[PDB]
This record gives structure tokens, sequence and C-alpha cells, in this order.
């Protein structure tokens, strides 16, 4: 019941390594420039 | 009438200052009731190499 | 003032300048977008398929390296749009505001995107 | 804006204010010590740190203190 | 004394340019402006890097941040004993005029100044750090 | 020769010949009586 | 022996390592003539490394299982067994020097102290006051101890500058 | 047009160990003698430093050719 796919590695490395990083530095880099009311 | 006499060697007391427990020689008091009337001069210079300060009556004793 | 030179004040480099797109006013954000967007786009996709990973491979060579040209300018649409966002939050040419990067963020996308396609066409 | 603070130790030298390079201090009257007059500091604002005042001060300790504190661009030193 | 007006058409010295002046901080912050009378044409040295003459009579300057006024009127002062003076002026047109402040160089003890940030104690007298925590920011004991 | 010998007084001038007094005298010890391990 | 040791006269590895050391020097010699100037450097060397592991063993020193001396440094396991002149006898031979050359410092630095100007006394030193007092400090164990006594040694913790605590 | 020649001074300075006896005679800074170390390090910082001891230039082309 736990053993994950075969292919899991194939998705998880490229969405945490390449894809999850643009969004985060994306919203973090909008954070940081966002100005106060 | 006010301070100790000129060249009369005292010591310090004054936690801050560079001469802290050491002894200098008085070089005039001033009598117009200024807030540190003492000046005294020291053979060792401090670290910004002057030799001479100012100090209030209660900051400085005789030697002994 | 500032150092006069020829290469800073010149008559021939001025009137270049004045007719890249990201110097002609009048023009739509969105369409000065696309023009910019196909230029880069195309040129993008020469270097990944000559000198990728997959070069020596006889036909999928073309495919992957214009596919890694076609992601980087996804990658760059992000940026252009994220810099909108960040400088244009409150003057003279419409392009400097949140609403004029925001269509030429997206104009890029699209003529890039066709650049890169445009450029695989060109070889098969 | 950094914090510039002037001690009731001044002797009116006048050396900090010589040595400021941007116009902080000034010298005012006063009756606290033999040159009747002390160090003052009404611009802070355009204090950059440098310490130059603190260099030029004869007394022991220092009777004026510099306590950097919040950047701007007059205190950061900047052009651009 | 009365504080003096600025004139936007007080001549510049003869200086070719350089690639050490104002930049677009100029246009959207501020600049500072430094005028003064010239007894004969001299050469002096820019602040911003290289050799300017100065005409006879008016002249003016501009300058990317304060500190760059104060060095110039240090040079005019020491060794051409003229007696300078400058301005910040913003970008929307207003002109704040400062050195010297009252007219008279800080140097100079002159009536009227009142005192500011001045501690009538000495620095061995401040109160310990622990006594000035939890006041809402970071605060130093010479502060209070 | 009041100053010259008070230019050998000087404290380079001292350090150097008490330290090659200093060093010869060991170097002689040793020479003499060479590869000193223990009192014995 | 001591610690598991024994004494390098009656270890082997001691005595191999001797051979070890003659063997390179000898290799060296048969490349020159019998009395070359070089040849006699050899013979010279190799007399001293005889001397020297004979020396060694007749001090009675301890051998490891490396064949090497080894020092014994405790007090009572050296005079037990005859080790003292390891580490314990040049221990007091050290402090004696150790204290004479900074008695003899202090005792000038204390002595200039009273002219005029002191500073200009240490970069030019006073060649004859340093030597009367070069002399002087052989009994510096007495004369270090009296002043401890009469309590002259140290100064009032009243007369030393401090910082703010 | 100024000619071309030799040209010197007679017995500018006297041979004599006096200054060799008083460190820092070059400097007027270093000249009253010491009162902390910082004092021996700047002597040898300062000792070829030749242009800042004098403003001549006579007396500091003259040290340079015989140095
Ligand atoms: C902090 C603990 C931790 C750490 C350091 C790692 C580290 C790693 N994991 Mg693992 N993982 C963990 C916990 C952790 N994992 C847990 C609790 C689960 C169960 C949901 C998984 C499920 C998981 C999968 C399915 C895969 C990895 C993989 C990986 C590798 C690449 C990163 C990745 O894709 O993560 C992905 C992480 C997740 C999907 C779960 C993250 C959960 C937190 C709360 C967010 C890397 C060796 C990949 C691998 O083995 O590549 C060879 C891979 O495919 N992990
Ligand atoms: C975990 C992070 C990570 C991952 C998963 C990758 C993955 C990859 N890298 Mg590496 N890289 C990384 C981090 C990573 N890299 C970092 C941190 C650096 C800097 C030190 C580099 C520097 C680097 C270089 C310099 C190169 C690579 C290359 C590659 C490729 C090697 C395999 C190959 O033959 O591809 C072949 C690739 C393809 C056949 C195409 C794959 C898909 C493309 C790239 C994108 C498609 C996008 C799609 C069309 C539209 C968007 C979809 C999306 C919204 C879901 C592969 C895509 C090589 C390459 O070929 O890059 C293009 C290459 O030259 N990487
Ligand atoms: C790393 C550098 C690099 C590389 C490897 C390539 C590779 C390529 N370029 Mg590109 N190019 C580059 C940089 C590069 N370019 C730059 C910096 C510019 C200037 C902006 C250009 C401008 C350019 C043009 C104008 C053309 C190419 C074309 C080509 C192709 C030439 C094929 C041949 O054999 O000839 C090839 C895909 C040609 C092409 O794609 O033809 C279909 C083409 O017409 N390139
Ligand atoms: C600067 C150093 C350098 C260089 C020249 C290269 C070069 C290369 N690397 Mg390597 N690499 C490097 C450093 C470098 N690498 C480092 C430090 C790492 C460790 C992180 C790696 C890791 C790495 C990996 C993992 C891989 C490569 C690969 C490659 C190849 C393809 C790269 C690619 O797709 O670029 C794409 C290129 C561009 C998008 C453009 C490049 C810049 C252009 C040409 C500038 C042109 C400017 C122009 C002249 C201006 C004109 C102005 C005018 C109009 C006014 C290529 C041979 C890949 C391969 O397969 O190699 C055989 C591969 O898989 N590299
Ligand atoms: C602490 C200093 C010191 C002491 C106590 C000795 C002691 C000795 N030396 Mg040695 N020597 C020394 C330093 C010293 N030397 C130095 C620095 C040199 C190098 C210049 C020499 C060069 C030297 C030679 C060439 C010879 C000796 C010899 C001797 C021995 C007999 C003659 C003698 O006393 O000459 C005292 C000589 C000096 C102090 C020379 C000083 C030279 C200047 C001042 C340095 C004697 C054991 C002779 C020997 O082998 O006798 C068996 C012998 O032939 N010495
Ligand atoms: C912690 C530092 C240290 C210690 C404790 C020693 C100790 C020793 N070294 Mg070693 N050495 C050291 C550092 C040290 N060394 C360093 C840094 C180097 C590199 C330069 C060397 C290089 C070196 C060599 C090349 C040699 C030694 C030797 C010696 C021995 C000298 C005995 C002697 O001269 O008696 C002389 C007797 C005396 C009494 C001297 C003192 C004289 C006064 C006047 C006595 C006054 C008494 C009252 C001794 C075992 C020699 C040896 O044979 O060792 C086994 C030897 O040849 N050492
Ligand atoms: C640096 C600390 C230190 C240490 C760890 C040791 C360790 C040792 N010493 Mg040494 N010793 C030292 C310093 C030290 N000593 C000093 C400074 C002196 C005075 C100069 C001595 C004088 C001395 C003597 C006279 C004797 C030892 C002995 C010993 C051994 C057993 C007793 C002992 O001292 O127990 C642990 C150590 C301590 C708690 C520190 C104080 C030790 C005192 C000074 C000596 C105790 C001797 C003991 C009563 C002997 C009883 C008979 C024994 C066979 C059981 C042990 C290897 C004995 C020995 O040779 O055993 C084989 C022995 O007879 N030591
Ligand atoms: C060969 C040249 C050797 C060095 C000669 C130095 C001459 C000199 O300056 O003398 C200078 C002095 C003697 O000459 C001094 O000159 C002074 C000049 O202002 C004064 O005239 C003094 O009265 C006079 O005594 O030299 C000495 O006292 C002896 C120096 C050391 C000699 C032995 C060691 C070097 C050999
Ligand atoms: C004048 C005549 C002089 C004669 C003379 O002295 O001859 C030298 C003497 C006697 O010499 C001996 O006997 C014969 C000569 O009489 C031989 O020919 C040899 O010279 C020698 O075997 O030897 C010594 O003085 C040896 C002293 C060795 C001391 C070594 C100390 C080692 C311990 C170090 C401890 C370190 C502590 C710190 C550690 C801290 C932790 C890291
Ligand atoms: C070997 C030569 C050593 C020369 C030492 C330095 C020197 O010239 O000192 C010269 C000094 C003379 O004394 C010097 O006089 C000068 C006069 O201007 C200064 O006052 C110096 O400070 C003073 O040291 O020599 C001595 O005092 C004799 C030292 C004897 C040393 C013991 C010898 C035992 C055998
Ligand atoms: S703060 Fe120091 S330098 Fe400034 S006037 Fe007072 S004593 Fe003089
Ligand atoms: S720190 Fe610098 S700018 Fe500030 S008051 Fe002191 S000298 Fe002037």
């Amino acid at each position: 019941p736990f053993v994950p796919p075969s292919w899991a590695p194939s998705v998880f490395v490229p969405l945490t390594g390449l894809v999850l990083p643009a969004i985060a530095m994306a919203t973090l880099f909008v954070y940081i420039e966002k100005e106060a009311p | 009438e006010v301070g100790p006499k000129r060249g009369s060697l005292v010591k310090i007391l004054r936690p801050e200052s560079y001469w802290f427990n050491q002894v200098g020689k008085v070089v005039s008091v001033d009598q117009s009731g200024v807030r540190y009337p003492v000046v005294v001069r020291f053979e060792n210079q401090n670290y910004a190499g002057v030799t001479t300060n100012n100090y209030a009556l209660d900051e400085v004793v005789a030697a002994k | 003032g500032m150092l006069e030179t020829p290469v800073t004040s010149a008559p021939i480099v001025a009137t270049y300048l004045s007719n890249l797109p990201a110097y002609r006013t009048g023009v739509a954000p969105v369409l000065r977008g696309v023009e910019i967007g196909l230029a880069h786009g195309f040129l993008l996709a020469g270097p990944f398929i000559k000198l990728g990973p997959l070069r020596n491979v006889p036909e999928t060579a073309e495919i992957a390296g214009s596919l890694s040209a076609a992601g980087l300018v996804l990658i760059l649409a992000l940026c252009l749009s994220i810099y909108g966002s960040a400088q244009f939050q409150s003057a003279r040419d419409p392009l400097f505001s949140a609403d004029g990067w925001s269509e030429f963020a997206a104009g890029f996308l699209v003529g890039g995107e066709a650049g890169v396609a445009w450029a695989y066409v060109c070889t098969q | 804006a950094h914090i510039v603070k002037i001690y009731d130790t001044c002797i009116g030298c006048t050396q900090c204010v010589r040595a400021c390079p941007l116009d902080v201090l000034e010298m005012v009257p006063w009756d606290g010590c033999k040159a009747s007059q002390m160090a003052s500091a009404p611009r802070t604002e355009d204090c950059v740190g440098c310490k130059r005042c603190e260099t030029a001060c004869p007394t022991d300790f220092l009777s004026v203190r510099v306590y950097l504190g919040s950047e701007s661009t007059r205190s950061m030193g900047l052009s651009y | 004394w009365t504080v003096p007006t600025l004139n936007p058409d007080t001549p510049s010295p003869i200086f070719g340019g350089s690639t050490g002046g104002l930049l677009r901080k100029a246009q959207t912050e501020e600049f500072y402006v430094i005028t003064w009378e010239a007894k004969k044409e001299q050469i002096f040295e820019m602040p911003t890097g290289g050799a300017a003459i100065m005409r006879q009579g008016p002249n003016l300057l501009k300058f990317g941040k304060k500190e760059q006024c104060l060095a110039l009127t240090t040079q005019l002062r020491n060794k051409f004993k003229l007696t300078p003076c400058f301005y910040r002026v913003f970008p929307d047109g207003k002109v704040q005029y400062l050195h010297p402040a009252d007219g008279v160089y800080p140097e100079k003890v002159n009536a009227g100044r009142v005192g500011a940030n001045q501690n009538m104690r000495r620095i061995g007298q401040n109160v310990n750090p622990i006594k000035v925590k939890f006041s809402g920011r970071m605060m130093s004991p010479a502060e209070i | 020769m009041k100053d010259f010998t008070t230019y050998l007084s000087t404290a380079p001038v001292i350090a150097t010949i008490w330290f090659t007094f200093t060093a010869g005298l060991l170097i002689e010890i040793n020479r003499y009586f060479p590869d000193p391990l223990v009192f014995s | 022996d001591i610690a598991g040791l024994t004494p390098c006269s009656e270890s082997k590895a001691y005595a191999k390592l001797e051979k070890k050391e003659l063997k390179t020097l000898e290799k060296r010699l048969k490349q020159y003539e019998a009395d070359s100037a070089p040849a006699v450097a050899l013979k010279a060397t190799m007399e001293r490394t005889k001397a020297r592991f004979a020396n060694y063993a007749k001090a009675g020193l301890l051998c490891g299982n490396d064949g090497l001396p080894h020092l014994i440094a405790d007090p009572g396991l050296a005079l037990k067994y005859g080790h003292a002149g390891e580490v314990f006898i040049p221990t007091f031979g050290f402090l004696y020097v150790a204290g004479y050359i900074g008695y003899v410092g202090r005792q000038y630095l204390i002595a200039v102290k009273g002219e005029a100007k002191p500073t200009d006394k240490e970069i030019i030193i006073d060649v004859p006051l340093a030597t009367k007092l070069a002399w002087q400090g052989a009994g510096w164990p007495l004369a270090a101890v009296q002043e401890l006594q009469r309590g002259t040694l140290l100064e009032k913790e009243e007369n030393i500058t401090v910082s703010p605590r | 047009a100024k000619k071309v020649k030799i040209a010197v001074d007679r017995n500018p300075v006297e041979t004599s160990f006096e200054k060799w006896a008083k460190p820092g005679h070059f400097s007027r800074t270093l000249s009253k003698g010491p009162n902390t170390t910082t004092w021996i390090w700047n002597l040898h910082a300062d000792a070829h430093d030749f242009d800042s001891h004098t403003s001549d230039l006579e007396e500091i082309s003259r040290k340079v050719f015989s140095a």
C-alpha cells in the first residue's frame, strides 16, 4: 500500500528542483518588493 | 581656594577615564564654578595621544 | 555635464536606436512585445541545438534543442511579468506602466514561442 | 538616521565641528566651560557615521558620541 | 543677514565634463547646488575628478550629494579664502538653503542657536541596556 | 666616541650582539658535547 | 619495565636501528677515497653515531616497541627508578635560568623608572647598569622569595587601572 | 638656455655619530622619542620616505642619489 509508483522520481525531482523553486522565487521576489499601503 | 594645589599629585577616580587609579600632576584649578575645573597632566598618553584632561573636584584625590 | 562622446552622442547611432522596437513610441506595448519576442526567440534556438547534450543525435538534436529554447522563453516571460509587478505598483510612454508592461510580457511569450517554433520549421 | 549626542564634558574646542565633513555639528553659547561654548548636533539627518568628530575630540572619554542607526540615502552616503 | 535666494542662471566654471557627475538620482530625489564669488579666474579641483577654471564673479556648480558640496567648500575656503554657500534642490522646483544655516559658519559660535542633542551628563552616567528594554524599538541608553 | 658607543647601546645593536653571543655559546656547547638528551 | 617499556640496552629494535644508520653512512663512504676530505667527514659522523647509541644505552633510557628512547615525567616514577635526569632535573634547570632572565629584566625596569626619562632608557640600553644587574641575578630565588614575604612583590589593587564593570 | 654643467655644494652635511644615537631625527613627529610601542614601527616605516621628511626637492634628490 505504501510503495510509491516506480515513476515517482521522474515527476517529483523536476517538480521540487525546477518548478517549485521557480514559483517560490517569484513569490519571494514579489513579496519583498511589495510596497506598503 | 578650591581644589588641590598646583603641581601636586592626585589619583583619578573616574571609571571611564584612561587614567583611572593613576597619578597625575595638577596644572590648574578653575575658580569660576565650571563643571570640571581641575586640570591634570599625565606622563603616559592615552589611546588618542592626549596627556591632559579635566576632572571634577570629587573625581580626584590626593596621592594616597 | 556628462562627458560628451561620439558613442554617447552621435547622429547615426541615435537614429538606429530610435527605430528599435524598445524605443519606437506610438506602438502598442503588446505589438512591441511580439516584435521583440520574435527576434530573441529565433536566435535562442541556435546554441541549444548545436551544443546541447543531444547535439550528436541525428534527428533528436533539432527537437531537443528547440524544445529547450521554448522552455527558456517561458522562464524569461515570467521574469518580465514579475518585473512589471514590482516596478510599477502606483510615464510618458505607455510601456512603462503596470497596464503596459503586463501586455508587453504577454506579447513576448507569444512572439518568443512563435520565433522558437519558426526556427524549428526552418531546419525541418 | 544616526544618533549624535554631546555630553557635558565638552570644553568647546570646536574641533568636532571643523572635522565634520557634512556640517552636522555647530557651536552654541554655554556657561558650563571656560570657553563658554558647547557643541551641538542640530542636523543629524545628514550624518553619515564617519566618526571624524570622535577622532577630533580631546576630552577623555569622548564628549561627542555617534551611535549608528537606521540607514537611508543620506546616511548611506549615496549619490545614486 | 537674510536667507539667500538661488539664481539658476548663474554662470558655471569652465569645465569639459566627466563621468563622475550627476546620475538619475538628481532627476528623481534631489541634488545640490553650490555658489560663490571669485575674485579672479583660477584653476581648482573638482571633487568628482578633474580640474575646472572658475570664472571671475559668480560661479555655480551642481553635485549629487551634500558631502561633495561641502568638500568643495573646504577647498575654496582654505586655499582661495572664498565664502561659498550651497542649497538642496528638489525635482519639484523647491530650493532649500543650508551651510551657513544662519549665515555664520558653524565653527564660530553665534548667539541665537539652540543646543540640540546635548546630554547634561557624562558618557559614564548612562543607564544599563536592561533598563531601556522592551521600549518598543531598539533603543540605546544614550537616547533616553 | 661617546655617541658611537651610544649607538652600539641601541636596542637592535644590543640584541644582535646578545643573541650572537647566546647562539655562539649554545653552538659551542653542542660542538663539544654532541647529542645531549638526558642530563646523566 | 615501566609502562611495558624495556631498557634500550636490552632492546632488539634499538640495536637494529643503529645498524641501519651506520649502513646508510657506509654506503656513501665507498664512493670516495680512503683519506679524502669527504671520507674523513663521513667517518667522523659514524663515530658520533656509535657514541650516541652507546651513551643513550649507558644512560639507562627506556625504549618502546619502536626502539626509540622514551622519557619519564612523573617525579615519583623518575626518582623511584633513576630517571631523574630525563625531565625532573632539567625541570629545575630551566626554571633557574628562566627566573634569572625574568628577574634581571624586572630589576632593570624598576631601576630606570626612577630616572627622568624612562622611555629613552629602554630603546637605548644602559649597558653599565645592565651588566651590574646581570651578575646579581644569580641569587634571584633568594631575593625573589624575600620580596614575596615582605609584601613588596605585588602592587596594591588600588594602584592598578581597570576598566568599568 | 641653462648650460649643462657640474654643480655641487661643499660640505653640505657633517659626518658625526651624534644622530646615530638619536633615533627618529629625520622626522619631526618621531624626534621626541617613544611613548608607545607604535613609535618603534613608525621609525622603520618612514625611514626611507624622504619626500615626507622635507619639502625641499634638492634635499630629497641628494638622499636618493646616495641611497
Ligand atoms: C533538479 C534540478 C535540475 C533538473 C531536473 C535539471 C534538468 C536538466 N538539466 Mg540541469 N541544471 C540545474 C538543475 C537541474 N537540471 C542547475 C541548478 C544548473 C546550474 C548549475 C543546471 C545547468 C544545466 C545546464 C547547463 C544544462 C542542463 C541540462 C539539463 C537537462 C539534461 C538532460 C537532457 O539531456 O535534457 C535534454 C532536454 C530536453 C530533451 C528537453 C527537456 C524539457 C525542456 C528543458 C523544457 C520544456 C518546457 C515545455 C516545452 C513548456 C513548459 C512546461 C512546464 C510548464 C510544465 C535536463 C532538462 C542540459 C540541457 O539540455 O538543458 C536544456 C544543459 O545543457 N542543466
Ligand atoms: C562559461 C562557461 C561555460 C561554457 C562556455 C559552457 C558551455 C557548454 N556547456 Mg557547460 N557548464 C559550465 C560552464 C560553461 N559551459 C559550468 C560552470 C557548469 C557547472 C554548473 C556547467 C555544466 C554543464 C552541463 C551540465 C552541461 C553543460 C553543457 C554545455 C554546452 C551547452 C550549453 C548551452 O546549452 O548553452 C546555451 C547557450 C545560450 C542560451 C547562449 C550562450 C551565450 C551567447 C552565445 C552569448 C552571445 C552574446 C553576443 C555575442 C552579443 C552580441 C551583441 C551585439 C548584438 C551588440 C556547452 C558546450 C551541456 C552539454 O551537453 O555540454 C556538452 C550540458 O549538459 N555545461
Ligand atoms: C601531575 C600530577 C601527577 C599525577 C597524575 C601523578 C601520578 C602518579 N604518581 Mg606522581 N607526583 C606528582 C604529580 C603527579 N603524579 C608530583 C607533582 C610529585 C611531587 C614532585 C609527585 C610525586 C610522586 C611520588 C613520590 C610518587 C608518585 C607516584 C605516582 C603514581 C601513583 C600515586 C599517585 O600519585 O596517584 C595519583 C596522583 C595524585 C592524586 C597527585 C598527587 C600524587 C602525590 C604527590 C604522590 C602520591 C604517592 C603515593 C602516596 C604512593 C603510594 C605507594 C604506591 C606504590 C601505591 C602515579 C603514576 C608514586 C609511584 O611511583 O607509583 C608507582 C610515588 O611513589 N608521584
Ligand atoms: S565635543 Fe569634543 S571636540 Fe567637540 S567642542 Fe566638545 S570637547 Fe571640543
Ligand atoms: S559621524 Fe561624521 S558626519 Fe556624523 S557628526 Fe561625526 S563627523 Fe559629522
